[PDB]
């Protein structure tokens, strides 16, 4: 179905993305998820970000925090570079829009397995769990929603 | 002497390109300091499977347009760029 079999999430990481969201209510925000594949299995290890400008409706991080990122990850001895990137839909509910659609086809052009992650900060899932999906584009185009651990 | 042989050493400068997303590995090219960041950026498109229209390189702290000549840029054998791409949510 798509390049990515499932997700392992670090929660440190879930919780930096979620804390990041929760932080800002009133606008989109966005950053990038660092990690590895493992075979199929997609790590986020960690997730970090920068400058931005966001609204309700629409958020873009500033390219050259992506430049930054790469540049460090690949100079360090560690074996991790960005895998994906995540941003928030506070009140939208979780799902792909079209823009994000157009980005994540294009780091999954640059990194097969790259995933997006989506969190509604001000929603909670149902016991209760941190209301998000990690989604991919499937390999006949469709957003499909990963198994997430 | 193959004909074509001139054309493999034109440009004794060596840059390294680091893909932005993913861990492939990165590419080091030799190029000249009258190419462009196009025809870098092409080059890189073409290793990677990438389309033409979805990539920018960066080099020190600036995102660069495809017109400006390395030579412009005071690029050296040895520099580094990075391969972005845009990250933009709705
Ligand atoms: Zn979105």
């Amino acid at each position: 179905a798509s390049a990515t079999a499932r997700v392992r999430i670090y929660p440190l990481a879930l919780a930096k993305v979620v804390k990041h969201a929760a932080s800002s209510l009133q606008r989109e925000v966005a950053g990038l998820l660092v990690g590895k594949s493992a075979g199929k299995v997609l790590e986020i290890w960690d997730a970090v970000t920068g400058e931005q400008y966001g609204t309700p409706a629409y958020v873009q991080l500033d390219e050259m925090v992506m430049a930054k990122v790469a540049e460090e990850l690949s100079k360090s001895d560690k074996n991790l570079y960005i895998v994906g990137w995540y941003h928030s839909h506070p009140g939208l509910d979780v799902f792909l829009s079209p823009t994000d659609i157009d980005t994540q086809k294009r780091y999954q052009a640059m990194f097969s397995k790259a995933v997006a992650l989506v969190v509604d900060p001000v929603d909670y899932a149902k016991i209760s769990s941190l209301k998000f999906k990690v989604f991919q584009i499937s390999k006949e185009g469709r957003v499909v929603s990963l198994p997430v651990s | 002497i193959p004909t074509t042989e001139n054309l493999y050493f034109q440009g004794h400068m060596k840059i390294k390109i680091v893909p932005a997303v993913g861990g492939g590995s990165p590419l080091e090219l030799e190029v000249a300091p009258n190419a462009t960041v196009g025809a870098v950026r092409t080059k890189v498109c073409a290793m990677k499977k990438l389309p033409p229209d979805t990539t920018r390189l960066t080099y020190k702290g600036r995102a660069l347009k495809d017109t400006e000549t390395l030579e412009s840029l005071g690029v050296a054998d040895g520099d580094k760029f990075v391969l972005i791409t845009r990250t933009v949510g709705g």
